[PDB]
């Protein structure tokens, strides 16, 4: 989701954009503002949640010495689903 | 030598010889040898009055049992929490017995070592090093002035109390049509970043109590 | 004194091995004294090397002499070693012992060319530098930069070699020895190259050891002197190769030194392809060689010792030494200090060539202005180490 | 105690010759100096110059400091001499591109932060 | 063990100073000089054609950082300052927030490529093979401002070539 | 014959920006690590010579610059005034990363942060060290940068 | 101020100074030192200019990191012009020619292209700006030049009745052509050919003078709308400055070049400025003014003819 302000300059996805007043886009002028529009944020909310059996289900990325350190993620919890701290990926209890 | 591929075979045989070496040198210039002492690596150290500079090191290099004729290396280690905040050190190299020697002196900014350029014309150099990035003055020296600094640098860089950074940048000037010089300003900071893990590393070298 | 001049190296030459700013008192024809100026590239590594880690310091020393690189990160790594108090395992001292006969080929190859270059022979720079850039792949497909490689590391190397790759320097060994003895063919014999280093630049034994001389040299005028013999370090007690000696001692025969160094380089590379062993590559320590990233992404343990030695180093116990081994130019050691933490206190860099180069007074005195040319090339000065 | 080994001058009244020696040197070779690079200035403002340096430490008491403030002004006016400087290190005494650094109080208070 | 390299005695036999005679008023060892030129000049010149043509590499090679992301999209870096605190040059800059969805993540992220020394530090102390060095080197820019490289221009040369950075890595992950 | 006067200035104008671009003859500045690579590009395997790029010129007849290496404070003054001394056209090619922004030794006193600082610098090649292949392709790009130059044009429209 | 202007520093090369200044016609020899005293202390600066990007390169080095822009735009035109000034703190005017062309005669560059300047900065909200007027302004001047100059000096000043105007004498330097004029174009392959110079006074400034005085300006907040003129400490004749001229450059000297393309020497209507009268204006503030002062001939005439110089010289008579 690339949102552009009033003023016509695009926003990143750090939210970073300069504002109206602010001479420091001119440098910009006669050429373009870079930014990258595979918004990290909206990429992992697109992946769906995983339905485990046990209260612990382990995550790597994928890959094993390709991906995170391996990390336990707890599922008691059922009003919330379980995610991985590197990669962000959900997963969740089934049935229960 | 033993059987564990982690740790350096100690080698006694050498550490003994050089303790027995150790007293031959103590014994013989008393008048100026503070403190004698061998590292585990296998590294003999001098610790000698500043005066006897050169009846310590023209002794080593003709006697009949030292025969070090080589100077390896000529420098000093700045230390501003001592008195004689700055150490010079001479390593000596022996190609007849194969072995090297250590010997160390102190002193400080107003009290001039004798120059050893009479006893090695290796140290022609070395010690217009030590002033120009030191500060230290060696008497006699025959031609002793910057080495390394740039010419009229106000200071001696390698002093601990000399920021990294210097006093005084460069840049070309259109106005003027030459170099210039200006008050150091740096696009970025050094960032200081500080390491040092608040647990004792090694009980061997502790230090006791004050 | 007659009429002083500041001959100047500033507009560099075809040479690449810095700029020197030299000042001159000649009588007529013949120089009569020397001061060479050397502070044009002091960029202060001695004194930046006070706020790393000894793993941050490490690519310093790969950029002191620039053409000898993985030689002098050995020396610095034995310094670290021995302060540790931990021994490299015997893969690894293998493959630093076999790239350290590598870069003495790459070295002695720009010394002589060029030192042939700066002569007006031009030729031999060529032919001789297309085995430099051979050479540069097994830099680069050791360590994925072709000069810098920094693959030396405290606790024996980084990764372990590619596959086909010694199976490769076998190929460039085999045949190196037929690119020599086409060297030879065009310097050793022809007169033209005689007249101008014989006779010139003799250096007497006795001052040889005064002024602080060391490698080609020391060896260049008689003296039976080499570390790899005296005071060897990884396994060069484990190999057989003739430390060449000289007589004469003028420039010529540090010449024909240099020629058969590197053919003994090729007696001990065919030793370390056949005699290369079997087992890891670095020090089996986790505190001091951070562990593969496969046992990083799996175990506690190995991931803290992957936090640590890449934010703070690993502390080295206080003490200071003297370490020294035999670099392609001459001796070449560090007098790290270390007070307790993972930064060194101070780092003093014995760079062969600043000696070699006090000493071009003595050897330039009755002289021809010419022959400074065949003088300072016989030494092989490389200013990144002078100045440092 | 006091017991120090000296350098050259074992008290002032030796020291402060080598002083007046010393700017004799300079005050003879500023006119060399500004013909010798060719600057633009008078050789009158190069000794007028020369003397601050000499008049800011006029404060000294040390005697081997004095010894030491001495062996350096060899060493500058050797390089100065012999030419080994180059135009632009001897104009460094003088900063020409240096804007007025504001000094007093008010000043400050309007620029910046600096005490 | 030593060896003599100039030590040779001239025989002062008649034939063997004829020789040595020989060799001054013949230029002999010069026509030999000759020689081996020549046949330099009817071997096959070992010039590669660039652009055309590249250079040997490696899976290993160094070049310009990149920034990685997992197979899904998401960045793989998770700021934790490994890479800022090892690189030697202190090339790399780096800030971080909470993101949204409360996340571990980079705000600002910059690697000076001209205090870079290209010494692959920060892809090894890397925990999660974000930071990485792809095999492209031709970046040379007409602007010093061009070789300072933020978050959105190491992240796209990151999805620019992670067509081929995966593949290199794919090769060489053992060997680490 | 027939042509405009903007076309005829094009075509003479596209000559010179060609010869100016087909014949460089670059001064060298070997002060560090990165002078090695300049020396491997010469070398057999690239021939930079194969471009008319020579290997050697007096700098008073050079054509461009390729600051290599470090610049310490003590050898600035030395660059500049090599510098004042390349007749026109003289573009200056930065090489290496402390040839750039003072690479390793970025925050060392004597060593100047940047050689554009001394100069004005027209191709910045990144890499300590540039690899002989990299730096081949910034006077490549050089060439082109000049290609993309329009002098008598601009002066036709004075 | 703006929020990103204000003040950061201790006005070094690396120092935020707040002045975001666009500079018109920079490439000549008056702009090189106003940019470089702006890039001095770190001020941001946008640089349009018409020639070729290669001849902007010598004031890269006179500005730190991302303070140096180079647009490009035609007087002609006024949609670049917009965009150059869209967001500057104070805006130059430079532009000017010693010449005239079948492209932008002396009325185009003295009336126009500095009014179709001054209206965008109005347009644009500018909150300052500065012109660079002539001493000797008149419409009943004779050298065209001046006649035209004069023009542009009543439309600045009602387009953009704050606009600072400033109008020196005669400006030496470095890279002058007025001190440089008289000792090679004048002289090199040609006798002298003063016509009866003996009338004339002309009270010529220094260049680093003048680009003192426009910083000063800028900063000052009382400047805004008044009117400077720019004249060195001592006045002088025509004839008595040749004379001495060829003293400091050693010259042989005997008392008493057409149109054509490329840069002419020796114009038509040049002749008129070297003949004109120094208008006399003691009621106008100059540069003693400023916080400056000015710099005698006498002692700065020395650096830039040294080169003319090949390879004890009495100071000129001044005359009241
Ligand atoms: C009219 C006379 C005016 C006086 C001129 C001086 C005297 C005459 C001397 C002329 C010498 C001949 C020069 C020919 C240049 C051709 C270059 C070439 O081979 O093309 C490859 C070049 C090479 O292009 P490149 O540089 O991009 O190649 C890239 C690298 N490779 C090829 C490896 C991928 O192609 C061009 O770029 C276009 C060349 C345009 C040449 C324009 C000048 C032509 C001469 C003027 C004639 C005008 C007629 C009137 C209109
Ligand atoms: C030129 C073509 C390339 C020649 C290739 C080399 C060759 O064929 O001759 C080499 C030959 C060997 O000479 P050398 O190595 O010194 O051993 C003999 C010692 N008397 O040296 C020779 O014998 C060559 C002798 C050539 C004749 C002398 C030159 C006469 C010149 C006028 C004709
Ligand atoms: N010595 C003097 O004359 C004194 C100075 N002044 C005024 O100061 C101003 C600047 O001085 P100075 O630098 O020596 O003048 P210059 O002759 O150097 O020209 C100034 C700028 O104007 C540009 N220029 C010329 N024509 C145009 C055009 N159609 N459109 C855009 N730009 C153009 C020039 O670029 P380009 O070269 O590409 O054409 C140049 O960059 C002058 O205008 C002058 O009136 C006033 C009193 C005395
Ligand atoms: S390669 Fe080394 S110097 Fe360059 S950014 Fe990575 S860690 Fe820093
Ligand atoms: S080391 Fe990797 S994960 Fe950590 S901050 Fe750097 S790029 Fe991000
Ligand atoms: S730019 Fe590269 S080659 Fe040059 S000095 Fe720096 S690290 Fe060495
Ligand atoms: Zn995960």
């Amino acid at each position: 989701g690339v949102r552009t302000s009033p003023t016509g300059e695009k926003v990143t996805h750090t939210g970073q954009v300069y504002d109206d007043g602010d001479y420091r886009k001119v440098r910009f002028v006669g050429r373009q503002k870079e930014v990258n529009e595979n918004f990290a944020i909206d990429l992992i909310a697109e992946q769906p949640v995983s339905q485990v059996g046990s209260r612990v289900i382990s995550c790597d990325g994928g890959g094993g010495a390709l991906g995170h350190p391996r990390v336990y993620i707890n599922l008691d919890k059922e009003t919330k689903t379980g995610t991985c701290g590197y990669c962000g990926l959900q997963f969740r209890q089934q049935h229960h | 030598a033993d059987t564990r591929p982690t740790v350096r075979p100690r080698n006694d045989v050498a550490h003994k010889q050089l303790s027995a070496f150790g007293e031959y040198v103590a014994e013989i210039l008393p008048k100026y040898v503070q403190q004698v002492q061998v590292s585990c690596f296998n590294e003999l150290e001098i610790c000698i009055h500043p005066d006897g500079v050169i009846p310590v090191l023209t002794f080593l290099r003709d006697h009949s049992n030292a025969q070090f004729k080589s100077l390896a290396d000529l420098t000093a280690v700045d230390i501003p929490t001592r008195q004689n905040r700055f150490e010079i050190v001479y390593n000596l190299l022996s190609l007849r017995f194969n072995s090297r020697i250590r010997v160390k002196t102190y002193t400080d900014e107003l009290t001039p070592i004798e120059s050893s350029v009479p006893v090695y014309k290796a140290a022609n150099w070395y010690e217009r090093e030590i002033w120009d990035m030191f500060g230290v003055f060696f008497a006699n020296h025959p031609d002793l002035r910057r080495i390394l600094t740039d010419y009229g640098f106000e200071g001696h860089p390698f002093r601990k109390d000399f920021p990294l950074s210097g006093y005084v940048e460069l840049r070309y000037d259109d106005e003027v049509k030459r170099v210039v010089a200006e008050p150091v300003e740096l696009a970025q900071e050094f960032r200081k970043f500080d390491l040092n893990s608040p647990w004792e590393a090694f009980p061997a070298y502790r230090q006791p109590p004050e | 004194l007659v009429s002083n001049l500041t001959l100047n190296f500033g507009p560099q030459h075809p040479a690449a091995h810095g700029v020197l700013r030299l000042v001159m008192e000649l009588s007529g024809e013949m120089v009569r004294k020397c001061d060479p100026h050397i502070g044009l590239l002091h960029r202060g590594t001695e004194k930046l090397i006070e706020y790393k880690t000894y793993l941050q310091a490490l690519p310093y020393f790969d950029r002191l002499d620039y053409v000898s690189m993985m030689c002098n990160e050995q020396a610095y790594s034995l310094a670290v070693e021995k302060l540790l108090n931990i021994r490299p395992p015997p893969r690894a001292q293998w493959i630093r012992v076999l790239f350290g006969e590598i870069t003495r080929l790459l070295n002695h190859i720009m010394a002589v060319t060029t030192h042939a270059l700066d002569i007006g022979a031009m030729t031999p720079f060529f032919w001789m530098f297309e085995e430099r850039e051979k050479m540069f792949e097994f830099y680069e497909r050791v360590s994925g930069a072709r000069m810098h490689a920094a693959y030396v590391r405290p606790g024996g190397v980084h990764q372990d070699l590619p596959l086909g790759l010694m199976d490769d320097i076998y190929e460039f060994s085999k045949n190196f020895s037929l690119r020599i003895d086409e060297l030879e063919e065009m310097l050793t014999n022809n007169r033209i190259w005689r007249n101008r280093t014989v006779d010139i630049g003799i250096v007497t034994a006795e001052d040889a050891l005064n002024y602080g001389f060391s490698g080609v040299m020391l060896r260049g005028s008689g003296i039976q002197w080499d570390l790899r013999k005296t005071q060897p370090y990884d396994v060069y007690d484990q190999v057989e190769f003739d430390v060449p000696i000289g007589s004469r001692g003028d420039c010529y025969d540090r010449y024909l030194c240099r020629v058969e160094e590197m053919r003994q380089s090729i007696r001990i590379i065919s030793q370390c392809l056949n005699k290369m062993p079997p087992g890891e590559i670095k020090v089996d320590d986790a505190k001091v060689s951070p562990p593969k990233r496969a046992e990083m992404k799996t175990s506690m343990e190995s991931l803290i010792h992957h936090f640590k030695l890449y934010t703070e180093g690993y502390q080295v116990p206080p003490g200071a030494t003297y370490t020294a081994i035999e670099a392609p130019k001459g001796e070449f050691g560090v007098y790290l200090v270390s007070d307790g933490s993972s930064r060194p206190y101070r780092c003093k860099i014995k760079a062969p060539g600043f000696a070699h180069l006090a000493g071009l007074d003595k050897m330039s005195k009755g002289h021809m202005l010419a022959d400074v040319v065949a003088i300072i090339g016989t030494q092989d000065i490389v200013f990144g180490e002078v100045d440092r | 105690s006091t017991s120090v080994k000296p350098i050259f001058s074992r008290d002032m009244n030796e020291a402060k010759r080598r002083v007046r020696e010393l700017y004799r040197a300079w005050y003879r070779e500023v006119p060399n100096t500004v013909h010798l690079f060719q600057l633009d200035i008078s050789v009158k403002q190069g000794r007028d110059k020369v003397r601050e340096m000499f008049k800011k430490n006029a404060h000294i008491t040390d005697p081997r400091v004095v010894d030491l403030l001495v062996i350096k002004g060899k060493m500058e006016l050797e390089e100065t001499i012999k030419v080994w400087k180059q135009r632009t290190h001897v104009m460094r005494f003088f900063h020409e591109t240096e804007a007025p650094r504001p000094k007093d109080f008010l000043s400050k208070f309007y620029v910046g932060h600096d005490p | 063990t030593y060896k003599y390299v100039n030590l040779r005695e001239p025989s002062m036999d008649m034939k063997s100073v004829t020789d040595r005679a020989a060799q001054t008023l013949l230029w002999t060892e010069l026509i030999r000089g000759l020689g081996m030129t020549l046949s330099y000049l009817f071997r096959e010149p070992a010039t590669i054609n660039y652009p055309f043509e590249k250079g040997p590499l490696s899976p290993r090679f160094r070049g310009e950082h990149a920034l990685r992301r997992y197979p899904s999209g998401e960045e793989r870096c998770i700021a934790c300052k490994l890479c800022e605190a090892v690189c030697p040059a202190q090339a790399i800059t780096i800030e971080a927030e909470p993101r949204a969805d409360g996340s571990r993540r980079t705000t600002r992220y910059d690697i000076d490529m001209t205090k870079c020394i290209y010494c692959g530090f920060c892809q090894e102390a890397c925990p999660v093979d974000a930071i990485v060095e792809g095999p492209n080197f031709e970046f040379s820019t007409e602007t010093h401002e061009e070789l300072l490289y933020n978050k959105e221009k190491l992240l796209n040369n990151g999805d620019k070539w992670e067509a081929e950075i995966a593949a290199n890595i794919q090769a060489d992950y053992l060997y680490r | 014959p027939s042509s405009r006067g903007e076309y005829v200035v094009a075509k003479l104008d596209d000559l010179i920006n060609w010869a100016r671009r087909s014949s460089l003859w670059p001064m060298t500045f070997g002060l560090a690590c990165c002078a090695v690579e300049m020396m491997h590009m010469a070398a057999p395997r690239y021939d930079m010579d194969r471009f008319g790029v020579v290997f050697r010129a007096s700098p008073r007849q050079s054509d461009v610059m390729i600051v290599a290496g470090t610049l310490t404070n003590k050898m600035a003054p030395a660059l500049r005034k090599v510098y004042d001394q390349m007749p026109e056209p003289r573009y200056v090619v930065s090489m290496g990363s402390c040839a750039n922004g003072g690479g390793y030794y970025h925050y060392s006193y004597s060593v100047v942060r940047g050689c554009d600082r001394i100069v004005p610098v027209d191709i910045y090649v990144p890499g300590c060290p540039p690899t002989a292949e990299a730096l081949l392709y910034g006077i490549l790009q050089l060439q082109k940068k000049i290609k993309r130059e329009k002098r008598l044009r601009i002066w036709y429209r004075r | 101020l703006h929020h990103a202007v204000i003040p950061h520093g201790k006005g070094g090369r690396s120092s935020v100074s707040g002045i975001v200044a666009t500079v018109f016609g920079a490439t000549g020899f008056l702009g090189r030192y106003v940019v470089n005293h702006l890039g001095r202390m770190g001020s941001q600066v946008i640089v349009p200019h018409r020639c070729e990007p290669y001849d902007t390169m010598h004031l890269r080095p006179m500005g730190d990191l991302g303070q140096i822009i180079f647009m490009d735009w035609n007087g002609r035109d006024k949609d670049s012009i917009r965009r150059a000034v869209e967001h500057s703190s104070v805006v130059i005017n430079l532009v000017g020619r010693e010449w005239e062309t079948q492209n932008f005669d002396f009325e185009d560059v003295f009336v126009k292209i500095p009014q179709a300047i001054a209206q965008v900065s109005k347009e644009a909200g500018v909150e300052k700006f500065i012109h660079i007027s002539h001493l000797n302004a008149d419409i009943k001047s004779s050298s065209k030049y001046l006649r035209s100059k004069a023009v542009g000096e009543k439309e600045v000043r009602e387009t953009f009745p704050e606009a600072t105007i400033i109008k020196p004498a005669e400006i030496f330097g470095r890279e002058d052509r007025f001190l440089n004029y008289f000792a090679n174009i004048r002289w090199f392959g040609g006798v002298p050919l003063i016509s009866l110079g003996k009338k004339t006074v002309k009270q010529p400034v220094y260049i680093v003078d003048v680009t003192k005085g426009i910083i000063n300006a800028i900063k000052d907040p009382d400047a805004r709308g008044k009117t400077f003129a720019f004249v060195g400490p001592s006045r002088y004749l025509l004839f008595d400055l040749v004379q001495y001229v060829f003293a400091v450059a050693h010259r042989p000297f005997l008392p008493y070049f057409e149109i054509s393309p490329f840069e002419p020497w020796t114009t038509r209507d040049k002749v008129e400025r070297i003949h004109t009268t120094d208008k006399i204006l003691p009621h106008l503030p100059g540069l003693e003014d400023l916080g400056v002062e000015a710099t005698p001939l006498e002692l700065k005439a020395i650096e830039v003819l040294r080169r003319h110089r090949t390879y004890d010289v009495q100071p000129a008579k001044t005359i009241p």
